[PDB]
RNA sequence: UCUGAUGGAGGAUCGAGUUGAUACUGACGUGCAAAUCGUUCAUUUCAAUCACGUUUAGGGGCGAAAGACUAAUCGAAAAG
RNA sequence: AUGAACUAGCCCUGAAAAUGGAUGGCGCUAAAGCGGA
RNA sequence: GUCAUCUAAUUAGUGACGCGCAUGAAUGGAUUAACGAGAUUCCCACUGUCCCUACUUGCUAUCUAGCGAAACCACAGCCA
RNA sequence: CCUUCGAUGUCGGCUCUUCCUAUCAUUGGGACGCAGAAGUCUCAAAGUGUCGGAUUGUUCACCCGCUAAUAGGGAACGUGAGCUGGGUUUAGACCGUCGUGAGACAGGUUAGUUUUACCCUACUGAUGAAUUUUAUUAUAUAUAUACAUAUAGUAUUGUGACAGUAAUCCAACUUGGUACGAGAGGAUUAGUUGGUUCAGACAAUUGGUACAGCAAUUGGUUGACAAACCAGUGUUGCGAAGCUAAGUCUGUUGGAUAAUGGCUGAACGCCUCUUAAGCCAGAAACCAUGCUGAUUAAACAAUACUAUCU
RNA sequence: UUUGCCUCAGGGUGCUGUAAACAUGAAAGUAAACUUUACGAUCUGUUGAGGCUUAUCCCUAGUGGUAAAGUGU
């Protein structure tokens, strides 16, 4: 409970198919829009570390398949400038099918997941077996 | 008819025209309101962009996400060898304004101070302010007293000293620092009793502290509207080029408007920004002027290699958060915040964590010259 | 002052300089600058360049 | 019937040249040019391409047909 | 000198549009306005 | 048009339905492998199309020496 | 059918600016069938902002989604020597209906050349003289003078009339599970930490960029090595410096008010915010402050030195 | 515009990545003599070498130079 993301270098903008990450059944989601972004001309929505954003999944369970559901951006591939002086990036975009509470739909999550989405989404982090 | 969809303008309409500034010299605007409680101080410096480091500092921001963790910010080095005051000149309101009751010179002024006043020093006869300054005392004393009746707007004239840094320019950039503080009788004294000697910076900030900076920007010649005004590049297929403005007025009223974004020059502009921390104000005579007690080496602000397209900082610097207007080389004029600042970035106390002066030519992974040497060992 | 190790080379990196860069298995590595993070990007093994202080060693002239 | 070779058919295929001219609706559009330039593209054993010679002449010719072409002139040429 | 109801002069509400703006302009209120003489 | 499908979202595409303003049989009907610089939809790959632009090269532009036109022109050229 | 048929380029979109308010959100209020929350009506108010997409040439529309809100309009249905050319609207061709036919269709479909600025002005930037029938907010040892003062060159520091102007919105948490409420729910205001859009800069770091530079290598060529060269930048790696955003930094407070709520207080023995006189508090609005220009004032001041000069 | 500046050089700082030459040096193997000799992509040592580094990098009273003196008032 405690919003103060901090900005990270924005990346996945809106149409970037991304891994799932998750044992929820999806293998890939697919952005279709940002939570909070607002409006600017001609500005795509994108996204950011623990941004949450709106994703249907184009390969996975068919019940999941054709919907549109929440999901929490936790590894990403641009390089972002973490405070302390460094630069990090991923080797893949990857996200977490989520209720749009905020609490994962599936179990547990497949590969590291970044600091910043940890302390932004606490459950996240408890699912989390790699913490960056 | 109407937008079908609206956004914001593209640049301020401000900051126009964005003509080339008249000099590159920084002029203040307008200096901070008077304060008669405080006691006299000086109110602006000058000195000159040597580049750009960076430092690690603990935050100490409580309920923020960074708080304990130590971060690294960008600072801008301004090299600040004393400036000479050499003259005082006395402000009246008027209806019109302020106007100019006289100016006091002191009895010697150096020859970089003169050189300000010739296009070919060279060749001159070097005759300015040769004869004016043997004037009696009395007169002197009788022109101080008409500026302590009459005037309410003190300022000290000032110059640098060029000599003193790595530019090739020797004539001195001089002007006009307001005094605030007490009454005339105060201000006159205090600025009397300086006529002739060095003003450190340090007189005139403390670290820590909120100031303001006025320079002119780096320049870029004449630009087209795209990278003058961010306006959007028309698509692929236009006919005679896309880096344009595809409509530039309706069709009434039958003129263009000044608010349209054309091409023209940019950079070379006027800029007064606000809210630059000076993080430390390092000294010519220490040696550990770049050291900080969590570092403890000895070593001093300017990076192995020299700063790029400046040399080297011999003299006394501050270290300002942020970036600064202008290139290398450029006089920055230093002005007092108009209001003083409660906020708690302007009240912080940063602790310097590290200070670094790794080469900024390439990539340099030392921080001194000897750990260069040390770690390669002997060659040929 | 605390500075870390590159990953590519042996060289020591001074805060607010280089990059880091985690694998699939969450691994994290550290490169001082874009040339070593380019190499180890095309995974070009340091041991087999000439400059590279792995090679200094692996050719005993330290 | 099946297998391997041989053989070298086809208004067969790719593709330079040749013959054209799909797109950029690129350049140019007071052009190099009263139709060009660049890239791209179609075509190459045949209903193929070229040259010279020769026939058909104006309410006529000629037309794998677009009112096309018939000397920058065509839903009736040009000259008087 | 109290309470009412009408009446009609001036004034006010009703009275919102796009370039900046027009009793022609300035301006004018012991009119330089309105109705007279 | 209605129902399915495609999408997240489908005046598009496809499959169906048919009292079809005004379909239909050499005015040829239905279908078709191969072929197409023909029209259309979707998917993968791809990428500056785009988010959102930046840097860079040649030739111009530009200044100079030389050379040196034209279109347009009632008279001209600030606005409410 | 008033102007234009010796031609005003006729849809939409893109781009860009400005304006209106009949205000969608944001600011401050009044009313409620108003407990709180949410909402509805309404006032002052145009400062700020009003988005990403699927289908369609579309305007219109309709869905998906974000948002705080996705308000309505004008500017020759703003905007084609700004673009595009999908539609409409020449010539080719197809279908259906109509016609004996040539052909027609406010029916469908496909393909179909988008010309010129070097002129004036406007606008954006860039040089630049000249300015006496001109100017003056003073100049003179507690004291006169416009019946006066001021030559000119260079150069610096200034004054600042006037013109422009800039910031905006949101979230989370604390207040607080508090006020309120029977519970269900559940604030306002303040504070803290962040963020969106916008604006102005900057390159320490990260990334981008390569006809600085090193290295490798294909084809050819100089007898070979070496050194090279040609392949319109031969191709590759890395690539300083410089530019650059996707990176970094910065983005005030006063006066007077509008709506409204009030004070004293008659008119009208009472009452009344005044629909008299006289006062107060008060908004993202206004004017200042701050910032940008100031050959926008054909503006001016002080200072330094000087020109056979006075 | 003579404690300056330009120039080259030296040093610094970086970029690239270990130069040419030599080596009864190595090298998958090969052939040719009565154990050695020829060919050999490539590798190693001398060699973090060599090259480049302001043209808009930094330092140096290090070298050489710093020119005719025209126009207006």
């Amino acid at each position: 409970t405690l919003k103060n993301k901090m900005r990270i270098t924005l990346s996945l903008p809106v149409g970037a198919l991304i891994n799932c990450c998750d044992n929820s059944g999806g293998k890939n989601l697919y952005i279709i829009a940002v939570q909070g972004f607002g409006s600017c001309l001609n500005r795509l929505p994108a996204a950011s570390l623990g941004d949450m954003v709106l994703a249907t999944v184009k390969k996975g369970k068919p019940d999941l398949r054709k919907k549109v559901l929440n999901a929490i951006i936790c590894r990403q591939s641009k390089a972002w400038r973490r405070h302390e002086g460094y630069y990090i990036y991923f080797e893949d975009n990857a996200g977490v099918i989520v209720n749009p509470k905020g609490e994962m739909k599936g179990s547990a999550i497949t590969g590291p997941v970044a600091r910043e989405c940890a302390e932004l989404w606490p459950k996240l982090s408890s699912a989390a077996s790699a913490i960056v | 008819s109407h937008r079908k969809f609206e956004r914001p303008r593209h640049g301020s309409l401000g900051f126009l025209p964005r003509k080339r500034c008249k000099r590159l010299r920084g002029k203040i605007r307008s200096f901070p309101k008077d304060d008669k409680e405080k006691p006299p101080h000086f109110t602006a410096f000058m000195g000159y962009k040597a580049g750009m480091t960076h430092i690690v500092r603990e935050v100490d921001k409580p309920g923020s996400k960074l708080h304990k963790k130590e971060i690294v910010e960008a600072c801008t080095i301004i090299e600040c060898a004393p400036m000479v005051v050499v003259g005082i000149v006395g402000y009246r309101e008027t209806p019109k304004g302020l106007r100019i009751l006289s100016t006091v010179w002191a009895n010697h002024v150096s020859d970089e101070f003169r050189r300000r006043y010739y296009k070919n020093w060279y060749k001159s006869e070097k005759k300015a302010f040769t004869k004016s300054l043997n004037v009696p005392e009395a007169t002197k004393n009788c022109l101080l007293k008409r500026i302590e009746k009459y005037c309410t707007v003190l300022r000290a004239i000032c110059h640098t000293q060029p000599s003193k840094t790595p530019l090739r320019m020797k004539k001195a950039h001089i002007m006009e620092v307001q005094i605030n503080g007490g009454s005339m009788k105060e201000k006159l004294e205090f600025v009397k009793e300086m006529l002739e000697k060095n003003l450190p910076v340090s007189t005139v900030f403390n670290p820590n502290e909120m100031i303001d900076v006025i320079s002119v920007t780096k320049g870029h010649g004449t630009k087209g509207v795209v990278s003058r005004y961010g306006v959007k590049r028309l698509p692929r297929k236009t006919h005679r080029g896309l880096r344009k403005v595809a409509c530039i007025g309706a069709w009434h009223p039958a003129r263009v408007q000044f608010q349209i974004p054309r091409h023209g020059q940019k950079g070379y502009f006027h800029r007064t920004e606000r809210n630059k921390k000076i993080y430390r104000i390092g000294l010519k005579t220490d040696k550990n002027s770049a050291s900080t007690d969590a570092d403890i080496t000895e070593k001093k602000i300017t990076p192995m290699g020299g700063f790029p397209h400046y040399g080297v900082v011999n003299e006394d610097f501050l270290l300002l958060k942020g970036c600064v207007a202008g290139t290398k080389k450029r006089p920055i004029t230093l002005r007092k915040n108009i209001v003083p600042q409660v906020s708690r970035d302007a009240l912080a106390q940063v602790s310097l964590k590290f200070i670094d002066t790794s080469s900024k030519i390439g990539h340099g992974r030392f921080q001194t010259s000897e750990e260069k040497v040390k770690y390669y060992g002997p060659l040929k | 002052v605390k500075t870390e190790a590159c990953s590519f080379s042996e060289y020591r990196i001074y805060p607010g300089r280089g990059q880091k860069y985690i694998a699939r298995d969450g691994k994290v590595y550290f490169y001082l600058s874009s040339k070593f993070a380019s190499l180890a990007l095309q995974k070009k093994k340091a041991a087999k360049l000439r400059w590279t202080q792995t090679w200094r060693r692996n050719n005993k002239k330290t």
